[PDB]
């Protein structure tokens, strides 16, 4: 609110905005919130289970917030002697215990690479801390509820948990990637994006496992629901920060020459009660044999004591970053590429937009099982090269030995040209079931298919050679069901396939 | 899947209105320099890019009654002192929004030229103007 | 919310009378001078305003019985002499009042030209006049 | 000395510009500083525990009385410890919103909000060839951000307001200088 | 770390130093050292088995 | 597998600029001395090495207000004094760093040369001086 | 942020007008004085400053009737005697008002040419003349 008209003046650090116009890319994300309301001034949380569809991130803070402040950084600082001059050191660990909520995050890194509007669906708000050393939880229960709301959703291709790699066991995480791709075949609209569960050894509590082959026994489903997503591997390191509080943030200082005892007689020393206080301190002055000044306090607390160690501090738990899972990050790539070069392209040889680096290295020879399996559950992989930074390498879907189907590109074109078919016949349904009718449905198909044959999606020559559409009686229907009033009819279309290897030869030019 | 028309457009220049009948010379344009030595296999020469230009741009309207702005921005010249404005030319869309803009940095007129007179002129009385400038960087997204 | 014509017009050079067949030059040129020095990031130079020039004005009328004002005028002319003239040129509206007007200070005549002939030369004979002078003012209310 | 210290400001902003620290300037009507300062007694005047730093008048031999030091009162602060710093920042500032009233009563939509953005942007890079920013080209000097999705919502444009987010690339001094000396040997 | 403005002297004995710009040979060194870092202050090794990228030997050291 | 060009540069001189117009003078010379004694088979002489030469430096640049610094160097010279100045010249890539510094040792002015004035010169006042020195060492890592 | 032009100047020489076609001539020298003693171990010579120099001044301007100025003041030599005049030159801003000052002491002038004649020569006649002088201060401030 301002009052006078004019130019106001104010100071702020943060990264750059970005948008996208996307059409045919838009990713539904299920997950915790710090809250969810329609209006700025309410009395509760009006959108826990309700869609809804945001252009930016500016509009999801609008009415979700931001992230959790973590309350897991510690800080050491130690006092030593060099050859008699005072030097000292600040040390500032990476947390152990950090907060398991990381859906703004994930949007922040979907929009950096890309990404258009989506529809966000809460399944509750975040919850708080225990201790510095007991985080909140994730409920399986949750999770499940918000699928079953967007499962009504008819605007929504992709599907992604931000917060589903903090379920309490690998069982959870494995169920709810199971229901996800069974809804994808129920719908015949939806491909799922997957990540494992831990881009590390993780302990099953009973045995340590690998996280590819985990992945692989953890979904059993067959070739009917694979055909409808992929995976990818590892995870990856970000630019992006953490959210905290200097009132949260506790140092331990240590010195060569201690005193943080005498300190606080000193100040103590500067009414029975007081007398008691002081007494019981200074018997403590011999136990105390290595801590400095600073010890116990927090960093809001020393700033005028001494700022230069309250800003190195702070300087330092800058430092730190955020490592996420990968899933935001492609569907972002993924609306890139349909921008530029269209649906029927492989989302693949795609530099991806602040990272660092993948979190564990993947040689070449070590991606040989994750491309091609006996069990054609493939892995795609994210790889680092010389000169192009992080690239996504590999677009193979989880039915990778299919003839058909193993292709991304070939799966979303399919999904793609299915879509905009029945959207258009839609006019038709309550037509007269006859030959007027089965001429004009014909026509209007064809049109459709010529269009995405110029534009360089089909094969062939001509689009004699691309596809074809056929109707009629004694064709695709008989008597019975011009009597039951049904219409059928039949498409072809031929789709071009990507090459994967290429090998060079050398030798010693002679005559 | 369909290329932009080049007949709905406009002009912010500081004067009172927007409209143009013309706009022309929105170019860049780059030296080369040549280079070869005496022991090269190839007979021809390698190049790089040399120095920077730019083109002036002209502007054409119609005289109305009682608007003068022609002549009063170019009567600012004393000496070597001139008012120099920043020149903003956009293509539009069907809601007459700028689709590509042309951002022109320090312009001021080396030339304005006056219409001519016929007895028999059966037509519009045109006038026009010559910028120079110092840069211009084209925004497209 | 309409632009001026251009056919209803008049000048005012002295002479007996007013009506001419074609008017054109009344144009304004200033020159630019260029500078960059060599530490500059920018690989182009900076323009600023140089000296001034104007056009000669050229005036085109029927040839009558008995007017012999081109030649008597340019006839003025005697070693270094001439009589110099203000010339007054105004666009006309409705009522055949002033609306645009180009106010020429000190003319004089460079050059008169006279018609050709010829056998099946079925139109009428117009003679020409190319003016010199020393500065353009424009006035517009 | 503070009337001493405005005419050496005006000095430097003329002869190098804002943008550069107003020190190891010569005073002029100067005899001497009343008080000496060493060397050693001016370490906890330019660094201290509460980053409340003073800056030193000192005498050099064969120069006269000079200003040593340029930090502000929040000397420990990683972005405006630096006078030069704030000083640029508070001119730019000043002269950018004078460019910007001539837009007070537009309408707001897309064709304002190209005009306000190619006018600040001109002015940023005039600012960048004078060698007030860095970067090698105006692209790693400064950007400008408005729109509807980036800078601003619905709300704002209901409310009439408009937003514009602007970022630079400043250069900072350095202080210390180090020699070392040694027997030069095979 | 230096407080006060100015020139600083000091006395030493070494080689001068010597860098080069290499695209076609780059090495890799494997061996023992004295310690194994990221960072001036840590309570450990961190470099142990992890390969690191060096410009010149004031990097190395 | 490019040559460098010769357009973007700066001098430090002592002066508050960096920026000029022109450059040139710095040149390296040695003298030789010939010999042949009359019994040699053959019939020319024999070449070795005499004393150093250097050339003197010209820089140019355009007149600026309120800067006298040409003047204010030149006027320093008192009888057999004058004040003596480190100058230092570089060639600067795409960063504006250096490339290849040139160095030079004990420079005053020989003499400083103002701008001609004309009533049709259409052109940037241009004041130039010339550098006397002791030496000269050339830097390309 | 740009430099001066170099057409809009005045004389004050003590005549009865100060506007001149063309003026040359401002220059500064000093010589040289070099030295190397036997036991250097560099094979250059040191330098240092001698003694001062000033050229002379060509004022040009156009011939006007009843206007014998430059002769006039010429005839005012008779053997080792003349008119000393101080001559103060001046390059002009837009009010026309000093900017850059030449100061020059105690001119007499050595030469006074006169004009070609030509039966084909259409052009203005120029006359011009060469001063001495005794020294030369530059202010700009």
């Amino acid at each position: 609110t301002y009052k006078t008209p004019g130019v106001y003046i104010e100071e702020i650090t943060k990264f750059p905005p970005s948008v996208a116009q996307v059409e045919t890319a838009i990713p539904a994300f299920i997950g915790y919130t710090q809250f969810a309301r329609t209006k700025p001034s309410v009395d509760s949380d009006d959108l826990i289970l309700k869609p809804k569809r945001i252009s930016s991130l500016l509009d999801f803070t609008t009415y979700y917030g931001g992230a959790q402040n973590e309350q897991g950084i510690t800080v050491k600082l130690t006092d030593t002697l060099i050859e008699g001059a005072e030097n000292r050191t600040i040390n500032v660990p990476e947390p152990t215990f950090k907060s398991p909520y990381l859906m703004f995050y994930s949007l922040q890194m979907y929009f950096a690479n890309g990404g258009g509007p989506c529809y966000i669906v809460s399944t509750g708000v975040y919850d708080d801390w225990s201790d510095s050393e007991t985080p909140p939880t994730i409920n399986f229960s949750d999770l499940e509820s918000g699928l079953a709301v967007i499962r009504k959703e008819d605007e929504p291709t992709l599907l992604l948990f931000p917060d589903a790699t903090n379920l309490p066991t690998d069982d959870e995480f494995y169920s709810l990637y199971n229901s996800a791709l069974m809804q994808c075949n129920d719908l015949q609209d939806r491909f799922t994006i997957l990540d494992t569960y831990s881009d590390q050894t993780y302990n099953d509590g009973v045995e340590d496992l690998d996280p590819i082959p985990a992945l692989r026994n953890g979904i059993n489903l067959t070739k009917d629901y694979l055909k409808y997503g992929a995976a990818y591997y590892p995870f990856v390191q970000t630019i992006l920060n953490y959210q905290y509080s200097a009132d949260e943030i506790v140092i331990q200082h240590l010195s060569y020459n201690p005193n943080a005892i005498a300190t606080a007689l000193d100040n103590l020393n500067a009414g029975t009660r007081l007398d008691d206080i002081i007494a019981a301190v200074s018997a403590a002055e011999p136990i105390d044999v290595n801590n400095g000044k600073l010890n116990g306090r927090l960093l809001s607390d020393i700033e005028p004591l001494d700022n230069a160690t309250y800003n190195t501090i702070l300087l330092e738990i800058n430092s730190h970053k955020v490592t996420l899972p990968p899933s935001s990050s492609m569907a972002g790539a993924y609306a890139r590429v349909d921008n530029d070069r269209g649906v029927w392209k492989s989302p693949a040889n795609i530099g991806l937009n602040y990272v660092s680096k993948p979190s564990v290295t993947v040689s070449h020879e070590e991606q040989e099982s994750m491309n091609v399996h006996g069990t054609g559950k493939s892995v795609n992989a994210i790889r680092s090269f010389v000169g192009k930074g992080t690239l996504v390498w590999g677009a193979r879907t989880l039915a990778g030995n299919d003839n058909e189907w193993r292709y991304i590109s070939v799966r979303r074109f399919f999904n793609m040209a299915e879509e905009s078919i029945k959207k258009a016949t839609e006019q038709f349904v309550f037509e007269p079931n006859d030959g007027n009718t089965w001429v004009r449905v014909r026509a209007m198909i064809e049109n459709f298919l010529i269009l995405q044959w110029r534009a360089g999606a089909l094969a062939g020559a001509k689009p004699e050679h691309a596809f074809y559409v056929k109707v009629g009686l004694g064709q695709t229907m008989t008597a019975q069901d011009i009597l039951e009033g049904n219409m059928n009819v039949e498409i072809g279309l031929a789709v071009v396939r990507p090459a994967e290897f290429i090998i060079l030869k050398f030798s010693h030019k002679m005559q | 899947s369909y290329p932009l028309s080049k007949f709905h457009f406009s002009v912010e220049w500081g004067g009172t209105k927007i409209g143009f009948t013309e706009v022309s010379g929105l170019d860049l344009e780059t030296e080369i320099i040549e280079y070869r030595h005496g022991a090269s296999p190839e007979y021809s020469k390698i190049k790089m890019p040399g120095m920077q230009k730019f083109s002036n741009i002209t502007l054409k309207r119609g005289t109305f009654k009682s608007d003068n702005e022609y002549f009063q921005w170019y009567n600012t010249i004393n000496l070597n002192k001139v008012e120099r404005r920043d020149l903003t030319i956009s293509l539009l869309n069907e809601e007459h929004e700028p689709v590509v803009t042309w951002k022109v940095k320090n312009a001021w007129p080396l030339k304005v030229q006056s219409t001519d007179l016929k007895g028999d002129g059966n037509e519009v009385a045109i006038e026009s103007m010559e910028l120079a400038h110092e840069g211009l960087v084209i925004q497209n997204e």
